């Protein structure tokens, strides 16, 4: 918490008609040195919800178990599934903890995404979340597109992309990027935000991985990019 | 390297005021050094029903003094069971701030709202617990280049006191006017502007946009 | 640019007339005035104003290497100086210095001269208003319209913005450079101890100081 | 730190100063000293700051005006004198600082007399009522008060011993004996004033 | 401040936004970065404005100069060989980020150049503020020989990432298309603009009080 | 900046890859790095890219001064991988005129004896000295090496590779596969990955300058 | 930032500007410095703007609870004495304040500078600003104690105005009390473009000095 | 100071240099790396010796607190390279005392969550995941390695040489040559070379600790 | 910044100092300050610096001392009051620096009349006489040359009146008023000199 050293890279979180679609590399450097080359930086906080990740790896895996155990913490005293927490309150709470942190000055170096659907309106009363059809329309205005800078800025948009993406798949979305797409919009409109990364940032590479949010569950695959 | 913990997000918060009326008008963009995060994040939040805070410091003090700020009304509002007239939401406010005087919130502020039948009064403050009743003030990026406009076109240090008159009409019409002066030519003012009214019988949230550039 | 000596300048134009003013306030130090008379425009040519403001130190020095260089370039021309050309010498002046540079930011005001073509007359010239601005370094911008520098430069660029006007007189061109002048001038405590507007007219020089706030 | 105060009416120009000689750690070395430096052509200059340049400013500009009052016939006239002392300082204001702070005065055939001011940085301008060091801060609104407009010699004498008693009662150090040139009539004279 | 040009299948498109920042405010919204070196050859600097403007006008000479003691069209290999020379004596002091291209007895050229004096020879690039904007819209839809109808709108449309997606910069976009015998310079481009004009505002004559108003007739 | 040099029984190759990193953001893929001093030496720069840039522009502007010079008067010897973008051009052979590269590489301790961090490569042949491969350093400390040589900052992660797979007298062919390997996992662990990689084969009559454009895939 | 006091024949005369600047910008110019601790004790802001509001504020609290307690109005050496104390507790914090508790309680008329660092300081006199330098070069050439209430307030507003005519961070509106045996009057809630009357009276030039 | 891990077919490997400089100062050669935390995990610990001093007497306390703890009650499972100085022991196996190694590691991160720079590696058998290697980093990072793991100032020269020689299913013997001659390169060219090496093999059943002492020689 | 000067015979105990309140940035706040402190036990306190920490510091000992004379109807002897005082400076020397320069006086049943000495470091020790402040270096040696022993109280006067002249002649800030305390026959009166 004093210097970031073994930091992740940009994650992009957009919103599609069936759900969130998040995606992430999955690399993690050592400064200059690609010292880890599969670490997963997308974490499962909820049957509804994800948690993106950027800068210093040792925080996430902290803030991991922060809201892993506060997801628990809800699963333990759940009646109906309306009580499940809203990726809302998790990115509200988030917040709080970068925010207090900055009271201080220790920040946790870190650019957090949380990124969920905020609605319970399809049935998941039934959480196995220990060991584990078609997909159903969402009102894109269910969906919870978080953000938290380590300064506590936060907000929510339809698409938020974090890390190093700020600056180039950014203006790639802010002008290709209309509501309600599809699956394979999505992907091929990602795919070319990440082939733009891989390109033009160092500290970033190929083998993406990819999860959607959906109204079925949260769902993941590898891909690697073809220049 | 010894981690600067404040960042100025920009934005530009007008506030004009009257015998009947508050105008309050904010911009939207929420900026980091020279990106941009969002195109809207509003900066402007209603405390109670006659009353509205306006802040352009960095967005997380914002928050959290705007959210800090509504847990002591709905408190006050509970015990008391009246809601709180401007001028006590005002020394509220100057408290707060200052009960953090060795580590401020970055957060300037403009309290805005009416007391008596209207006696619109406007308040401003800056991120430590200092507030003087004004007739027009705004605070941000923008705040040099707009304060000299509105001193010539609400006190007037003409030869001739012309526009001695304000409606609410063309009250608004300069403050958009200010907005959108500031707009080019200063960086971190918005490119979508929130407008509020406050009048004898509720707030308005009327919308203009602005520059994106 | 300091604080130390406080001062500033503004520059707008007309239909063919443009008027330059700036205050009068030598400040010795930020907090302390010493002198209500300093005025910081000079007439570098009978068409060619410029307006320093800055370390008023370097004001009246680089004022008198202009005046140098000016003299001895209108002599050596047995004819007038023109502002664009003598626009891109206080380019050059300032870039020379631009590891120790004079602590002014110039603006420069005056008529351009526009070409002798005599079309259907043996005299044919129009005015134009070319106004400009620079900073310490030297690098300038040429704008048909407004140009404002100095300590104050963001008290006067919000007040030029919207009050400024495309075409007037100079009736009403010094109405609107005056009350542009006086209204930012009350808002900067290091500036602004009297003021002075001079519109200047193909045929006429007019100089006013107004009646500012001495606060 | 030492205090120069400088008045100019239509017909007189009036300077002032503080005789102490701080300039050591804490010992008043002197309780008479020379700042003022008389130029032969009806002119004069008050110098401030550290004595090493008081003493080597004000010499250097007695040479080059006196050298040229002698390689040309004439005298130079005070604007001239004024608006050259302010360039020297200002050429060395980037090599060898001259920490100091004048007060050109001086008579003219055509333009009277005129008063100058210069800061430790080169501020020249005419003015009419000058004031230099920590002292400036408590004789300046002083002047401002009492000095109407077309005043008599004898009026701003008493003006100065207002300013006088005015530094020794509030100052910080308590300055008690001033010199002053009371120059007009074509008449440089001298004269001193305790307390 | 974003500046970006591109190669063509004949011709190399320069262009730039027309701003200059104080840095919490901006000092004028036309100010053309494009700047004129040769009938053939134009630069698009970036960085502060008077380290940019003397080192074009210096160059902008120091061709002429060479040309006429030769006869033959400068080229470009020539003016970006005397740019990094000058540029490394003042290794990061006269930061000027200058991108220029042309055409010579070779294709066209495109140099990308950097302050301390690191020349590169690219197809595209983008400089300045809004450089990683620019070149992130730039580089997903070049392709290798285009025409000029879509090399001016995509240089166009690279621009304009940069101008709305950057703080530094902003105003109207313009653009020098460097075809082998002639230049385009088509100084305003597209319209990014202004918003409510509610009256001019004019304020009736007798207005300041001027204690003194001396007027003089030349 | 990943770069190499590998002597093979006939010739000296010299590999680099194309990137210029400045703060974690790719200024440019596609840059050259295997620069051409004259026909048979070529540099191989690496460090801050400015300060390789007046380097090689003045040993450019040395080693013309001195082609020409050694040059003597009369008639003399009148006795007699995918995507790999090749092509090579010949010597003007006997090699009277072209100077040899241990004045280039020595030429360069003096010139770049200053506060100019670079670190140089050079590969060329020459008569006396058949193939030699020299290594300047931050400081211009030149050491002839005859084996292999690596610098920048990407060289480090296949030290141990290079060392093991390096025999005495290696062909062309196993030459290229192994300066193609070594690279690509400079590459692959380092953040200063170029994209095409440029092999150079300095030999005894003829210049080939390959391009390769590849990535890794292990099965681990 | 400017102030008085006078303390003279028949009472006290508090005198200040009201600007306030943030460096050189001026962030408000209708700020009130004075401040009504009791019915008869009447404070002073100058230095930082929070930092001395916020304690008369507390101070004001202070004082009520006392004069609540024991039923018996404060004295101003009390008030001032609690007011340095609580401020000497914060010397290395950085609070800047220059407080002049001007007041009258039983024992006459008295009055105390109170500065950031527990400077409790009885007096007759006193002036705390940056323009405070002026405002004592006009009074004590012209203070005479012996005035009567017409022309101390004429020599209060006199001594303000210098200050902000030569002082950059002192203008705008004068404001210039009095203080009785008992309560206090605002004299002048005034203007601040009055340089055309005491010196330039007649507007025909710039006044040059 | 060097440090390995590789995991074979069924079991897994953890070598290490002996040296500790401080300062171009060889403080002692023969120094331990891979301590023993209990029978069948193992830490391999690098970085500031101090700071991992303390790091594993903490843990030992805790494995130790915790290895009683998960104690059932009753009678359970009644059904049933030369100078290489090499001695083996067995566990108490069907490990239910000794706990997973997924704890040890994660233990860390919520112990060394400090300014205090270690760097360690874990290896050890398990009863659910059979032979796993994790890797914390100077902050508290671990990533369950299922390949391989290096850490220390003289991996990264071996790097590359590790990610071509290591196939995916390897049996004791090559996996122990491997290991043997990574840590001898990242010794050849590293000022961290220790003396001997201690390689260590966690496996189904027993732990049996090699050292080894030897030094490169190279044919070109 | 503060002159204090104290002196002491075999029968009696005089303390000097200025009056003067520099306590601003130039303004000579008040001509006439308060720096003593009058114990009732036939004692005195006089301290230096920068007046927050006087006014702190006197008053906090004028307390403890009082308690003490008030909790124990006895009063305190000088030497007690004097290694207390320097004891409560050390305290604090290392929490809150309270740089006062004292000099404790009084008079014994016992011991008779004692001086003292304190720096804003506590560095007590009995003297025969003290000085503090930058003024220190002036009327140091004044007091060696003129104190020959046992002298009577008004001879030390005319060595004081001999000091201060100094100060005003010599020193940097000119202190002119002068405050003094004349401890013996159990009356402890007060004077003001000027110049
Ligand atoms: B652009 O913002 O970079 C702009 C381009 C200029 C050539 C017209 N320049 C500037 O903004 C600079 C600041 C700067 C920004 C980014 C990099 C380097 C420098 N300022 C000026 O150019 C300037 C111009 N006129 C007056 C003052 N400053
Ligand atoms: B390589 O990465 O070192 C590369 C080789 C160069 C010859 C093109 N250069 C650079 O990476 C440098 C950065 C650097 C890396 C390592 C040490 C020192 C410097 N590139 C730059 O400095 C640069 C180039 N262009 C623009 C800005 N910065
Ligand atoms: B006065 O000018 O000192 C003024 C006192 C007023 C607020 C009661 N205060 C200030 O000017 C200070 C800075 C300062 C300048 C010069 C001398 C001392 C202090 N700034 C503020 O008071 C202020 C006001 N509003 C916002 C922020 N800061
Ligand atoms: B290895 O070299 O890192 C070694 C492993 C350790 C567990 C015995 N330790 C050290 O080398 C350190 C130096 C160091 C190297 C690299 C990074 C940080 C520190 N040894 C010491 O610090 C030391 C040990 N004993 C005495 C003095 N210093």
């Amino acid at each position: 918490t004093l210097g970031p050293v073994v930091t992740g890279t940009s994650v992009i979180a957009i919103k599609y008609k069936h759900g969130i679609m998040i995606a992430a590399d999955r690399k993690a450097s050592y400064g200059s040195y690609a010292k880890f080359q599969n670490v997963e930086r997308i974490f499962k906080i909820n049957n509804k919800t994800v948690m993106g990740f950027s800068g210093e790896l040792a925080d996430a895996q902290y803030l991991h178990e922060l809201l892993t155990r506060k997801n628990i913490n809800n699963l333990s005293e759940k009646k109906r599934k309306e009580d499940m927490y809203t990726p809302q309150h998790y990115h509200s709470y988030v917040s709080r903890v970068f925010y207090v942190r900055k009271n201080r000055i220790d920040p946790l170096f870190n650019n957090i995404i949380i990124a969920g659907i905020n609605s319970q309106k399809y049935d998941n009363n039934d959480d196995n979340v220990l060991l584990y059809e078609e997909y159903k329309e969402i009102h894109k205005d269910d969906l919870y597109i978080g953000f938290v800078d380590m300064h506590g800025t936060n907000f929510c948009d339809d698409y938020i992309t974090t890390g190093y993406a700020r600056y180039f798949a950014l203006t790639l979305l802010r002008d290709h990027y209309k509501d309600n797409m599809t699956e394979e919009e999505a992907r091929i409109l990602i795919n070319e935000c990440l082939r733009i990364l891989y390109f033009r940032d160092a500290t970033s590479s190929n083998f993406i991985q990819i999860v959607k949010v959906t109204s079925k569950g949260v769902e993941y695959e590898e891909p690697y990019i073809l220049p | 390297k010894r981690w600067y913990p404040y960042i100025d997000n920009g934005g530009t918060v007008i506030g004009l005021t009257g015998k009947d009326y508050v105008i309050l008008a904010a911009d939207t963009r929420l900026s980091l050094s020279y990106s941009i995060y969002t195109r809207f994040c509003p900066k402007i939040s209603k405390l109670t029903d006659k009353c509205i805070i306006g802040s352009s410091g960095m967005q997380s003090d914002i928050k959290t003094l705007h959210s800090l700020l509504q847990k002591k009304i709905q408190l006050f509002v509970l015990e008391h069971s009246h809601y709180p007239d401007i001028h006590v939401i005002a020394r509220l406010l100057c408290v707060i701030l200052y009960s953090r005087r060795f580590f401020p919130y970055y957060a300037f502020n403009i309290l805005a709202g009416v007391d008596e039948n209207n006696k619109g009064v406007l308040y401003n403050y800056d991120s430590v617990g200092s507030y003087c009743e004004a007739t027009h003030s705004c605070v941000g990026s923008g705040s040099q280049l707009i304060l000299p406009i509105l001193d010539n076109r609400v006190e007037q240090k003409n030869q001739l006191i012309k526009n001695t008159n304000f409606n609410l009409g063309d009250d608004i019409n300069f403050v958009k006017d200010a907005i959108t002066s500031a707009t080019e030519r200063d960086i971190y003012t918005g490119d979508k502007t929130l407008i509020y009214v406050i009048d004898k019988m509720g707030i308005n949230v009327n919308t203009l946009d602005l520059k994106q550039d | 640019i300091y604080n130390y000596n406080g001062g500033c300048v503004l520059g707008m134009s007309g239909s063919n007339c443009v008027a330059i003013a700036c205050d009068l306030r030598l400040g010795a130090n930020t907090f302390t005035t010493v002198s209500t008379k300093f005025s910081k425009i000079f007439k570098m040519n009978n068409n060619v104003y410029v307006g320093l403001s800055g370390l008023a130190t370097d004001i009246q020095t680089l004022y008198e290497i202009l005046r140098y260089r000016v003299n001895l370039y209108e002599v050596r021309q047995d004819a007038e100086m023109d502002v664009e050309c003598f626009a891109n010498m206080l380019s050059s002046i300032l870039y020379s210095n631009r590891f120790s540079p004079y602590f002014v930011n110039p603006i420069v005001v005056g008529f351009k001269l526009k070409h002798y073509v005599d079309e259907e007359g043996e005299k044919k010239v129009n005015y134009e208003p070319y106004l400009t601005a620079y900073d310490l370094i030297g690098a300038k911008c040429e704008t048909r319209d407004f140009v404002v520098n100095g300590v104050t430069s963001e008290q006067l660029f919000g007040m030029c913005e919207s009050l400024y006007v495309k075409d007037q007189d100079e009736n009403g061109l010094f109405e609107t450079i005056s009350q542009c002048l006086l209204s930012a001038l009350d808002r900067d405590c290091i500036s602004g101890w009297g003021a002075e507007v001079l519109v200047l007219t193909p045929e006429k020089i007019i100089k006013k100081k107004l009646k500012a706030r001495m606060d | 730190m030492d205090t120069l105060i400088g008045l100019r009416g239509n017909n007189f120009v009036v300077l002032a100063a503080d005789t102490y000689s701080i300039n050591s750690i804490i010992k008043l070395k002197n309780d008479d000293n020379t700042k003022f430096y008389d130029i032969h052509g009806n002119k004069c200059l008050l110098l401030g700051g550290s004595i090493g340049d008081r003493l080597q400013f004000g010499e250097f500009i007695r040479k080059n005006v006196h050298l040229y009052q002698y390689q040309n016939n004439t005298d130079m006239f005070v604007k001239s004198f004024a608006f050259f002392t302010r360039k020297n300082l200002a050429y060395y204001l980037r090599r060898n600082p001259f920490e100091v702070n004048c007060l050109i005065a001086g008579y003219d055939k055509k333009d009277g007399y005129q008063l100058y001011w210069c800061d430790y940085l080169s501020n020249m301008d005419s003015v009419n009522k000058g004031a230099h060091g920590y002292g400036a801060y408590l004789v300046s609104a002083i002047l401002d008060k009492y000095y109407h407009e077309n005043l008599t010699v004898d009026e701003a004498l008493d003006i100065f011993k207002l300013c006088f008693e005015e530094l020794k009662k509030r100052f910080l150090l308590t300055q008690i004996n001033y010199e002053l040139r009371i120059m007009y009539d074509n008449k440089v004279e001298t004269q001193y004033v305790t307390v | 401040t974003t500046i970006c040009g591109l190669v063509c299948q004949n011709a190399v498109i320069l262009g730039a936004d027309t701003r200059a920042t104080e840095g919490p405010i901006v000092a004028d919204k036309n100010c053309s970065k494009l700047h004129y070196i040769s009938k053939n050859i134009w630069c698009a600097g970036a960085g502060v404005a008077g380290d940019l403007e003397h080192t074009t006008l210096w160059l902008q000479h120091n061709v002429e100069l060479h040309r006429l003691n030769t006869n033959t069209q400068p080229r470009v290999s020539m003016c970006v060989s005397r740019l990094t020379q000058e540029l490394f004596k003042y290794q990061g002091y006269k930061v000027c980020a200058i991108v220029l291209g042309g055409v010579d007895v070779n294709g066209p050229q495109l140099y990308g150049i950097h302050p301390h004096g690191s020349s590169c020879l690219l197809p595209f690039t983008a400089l300045g503020s809004g450089s990683l904007n620019a070149m992130a819209v730039l580089e997903a839809k070049y392709r290798d020989n285009m025409t000029i109808e879509e090399g001016k709108n995509l240089v166009c449309e690279a621009i304009c990432a940069g101008i709305f997606n950057d703080l530094g910069s902003g105003g109207n976009v313009d653009i020098c298309v460097i075809t082998k015998d002639s230049y385009q310079h088509i100084r305003p481009y597209k319209e990014p603009n202004m918003r409510l004009y509610h009256l001019p505002h004019p304020t009736i004559y007798p207005k300041g009080t001027t204690p003194i108003l001396s007027e003089k007739i030349e | 900046t990943t770069i190499i040099g590998i002597i093979y029984d006939n010739g000296v190759m010299l590999a680099c890859d194309s990137r210029t990193s400045s703060g974690t953001f790719i200024s440019n893929k596609c840059s050259r790095k295997i620069n051409r001093i004259n026909e048979n030496l070529y540099v191989c720069r690496s460090g801050a890219s400015a300060h390789s840039q007046k380097i090689i522009e003045i040993i450019k502007h040395y080693c013309v001064s001195m082609k020409n010079e050694n040059r003597k008067k009369g008639r003399f010897h009148e006795g007699e991988t995918k995507n790999k973008y090749f092509y090579e051009d010949k010597f003007n052979d006997y090699n009277p005129l072209v100077e040899n590269v241990a004045h280039i590489t020595k030429k360069i301790i003096y010139t770049n004896n200053n506060f100019l961090s670079c670190a140089l490569i050079f590969g060329g042949y020459d008569k006396i000295k058949k193939q030699q491969l020299y290594a300047v350093n931050l400081n211009g400390s030149i050491i002839e090496k005859h084996d292999f040589a690596v610098s920048g900052s990407g060289s480090i992660y296949i030290q141990s590779y290079l060392q093991d797979k390096y025999k005495k007298f290696m062909t062309k062919k196993e030459c290229f596969n192994l300066i193609l390997n070594c690279v690509k996992y400079a590459m692959h662990n380092d953040n200063s990955s170029g994209g095409l990689i440029r092999i150079v084969n300095i030999t005894k009559s003829f210049v080939e300058e390959f391009t390769v454009v590849n990535t890794q895939m292990n099965f681990q | 930032t400017t102030t008085l006091a006078f303390k003279f024949k028949d009472g006290i005369i508090v005198a200040v500007d009201s600007r306030a600047s943030m460096g050189s910008f001026i962030s408000s110019q209708n700020v009130e410095k004075i401040i009504e601790i009791n019915k008869n004790i009447l404070g002073t802001m100058a230095g930082g703007a929070a930092d001395c509001l916020y304690w008369e504020k507390y101070l004001g609290k202070i004082i009520k609870i006392y004069e609540l307690r024991n039923n018996e109005k404060i004295s101003v050496r009390a008030a001032s004495t609690i007011l340095s104390n609580i401020l000497y507790q914060y010397k290395g914090y950085g609070l800047c304040c220059g407080i002049i508790l001007s007041g009258y309680d039983h024992t006459g008329f008295n009055m105390f500078y109170v500065d950031d660092s527990g400077k409790k300081v009885e007096g007759n006199l006193f002036s705390c600003g940056s323009g405070s330098t002026y405002a004592y070069s006009i009074l004590d050439s012209a203070y005479d104690y012996n005035l009567n209430l017409d022309q101390a307030v004429e020599l209060a507003r006199n001594a303000i105005y210098h200050a902000t005519f030569r002082d950059g961070g002192s203008g705008g509106k004068v404001r210039v009390f009095h203080i009785h045996k008992n309560g206090y009057d605002k004299i002048i809630e005034g203007e601040d473009v009055f340089d055309l009357h005491y010196h330039y009276t007649n507007p025909e030039q710039k006044d040059q000095y």
